[PDB]
């Protein structure tokens, strides 16, 4: 899952 | 209104509810209005929308919390995929057991709308799901469910036990039974008339799990025949 990441790592 | 520390906490990463109705209302019927009549969405592709909005008001929520904020991405992620169909699903049973009526759903836009309409318009898995859902609801409603039971019950199924495969499983040990003594202390002090008060919305923990486990996979199985839209973060979440 690339967007949940993305979502948590804009911090 | 004696209430703990950390339950004070807890309370503080709510989001604002009248703010997030209207977004996600203003949202909704935009991009319905961006259609023209007959290319706009079905009233399950409404749900889906609403399920996705609210997913990204509990992502929002979760990365407000130190505990979960302070966790590496990796375990974050493993801890939402765990646990995003179960906190959508009590985030629906406690906006029933607050604003509902009864013959009515109270939906995250803020609207009323009533139940014969939704139920005939749902297959057989829907209308038990949403049975099942009310039943909880009235359960819970009999037993008094406040706000900050519900918030303990959220950051009690965001960090769950049954998470394997963790860096900081100790700090999720740790949070889960900080949460424990929180929420006991304040339900037996605030409610002394009902004794097994705790045990009782313990209880109900597996049943939300259950419903919650059961729509997620009617969903998968139903976006793996078209019927979810795309562009979405459900989507996402059940491509795993
Ligand atoms: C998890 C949910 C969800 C449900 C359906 C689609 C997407 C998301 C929510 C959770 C909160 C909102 O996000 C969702 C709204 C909701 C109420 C149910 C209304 C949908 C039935 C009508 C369409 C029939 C189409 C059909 N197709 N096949 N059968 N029926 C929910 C709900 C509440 C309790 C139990 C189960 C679902």
């Amino acid at each position: 899952n690339a967007l949940l990441r993305y979502l948590l790592d804009k911090d | 209104a004696s209430i703990p520390h950390l339950i004070l906490e807890l309370l503080k990463c709510e989001p604002d509810e009248p703010q997030v109705q209207a977004k996600i209302m203003a949202y909704l019927q935009q991009e319905q209005a961006n259609r023209s009549k007959h290319e706009k969405l079905s009233t399950f592709g409404l749900m889906c929308k609403m399920a996705d909005q609210t997913l990204f008001s509990i992502v929002e929520w979760a990365r407000s919390s130190i505990f979960f904020r302070e966790l590496k991405v990796d375990d974050q992620m493993k801890l939402l995929q765990n646990c995003w169909s179960e906190l959508l699903i009590l985030d629906h049973i406690y906006r029933q057991v607050v604003h509902g009526k009864e013959g009515s759903i109270f939906l995250v836009t803020g609207q009323q709308v009533d139940y014969s309409i939704i139920a005939s318009q749902a297959g057989a898995t829907l209308n038990n799901l949403m049975s099942h859902a009310q039943e909880l609801v009235a359960k819970l409603r009999s037993l008094q469910f406040d706000q900050r039971e519900f918030v303990c019950l959220k950051f009690l199924v965001l960090f769950s036990l049954d998470v394997k495969n963790l860096e900081n499983f100790q700090l999720v040990e740790g949070v889960q039974e900080q949460v424990n003594a929180a929420l006991l202390d304040y339900t037996m002090c605030n409610y002394p008339q009902q004794t097994e008060k705790f045990g009782q919305l313990l209880l109900r923990l597996p049943e939300i799990r259950a419903i919650s486990m059961q729509a997620e996979e009617y969903l998968y199985y139903k976006h793996l025949n078209g019927d979810v839209p795309y562009n979405n973060l459900l989507i996402e979440m059940l491509h795993a």
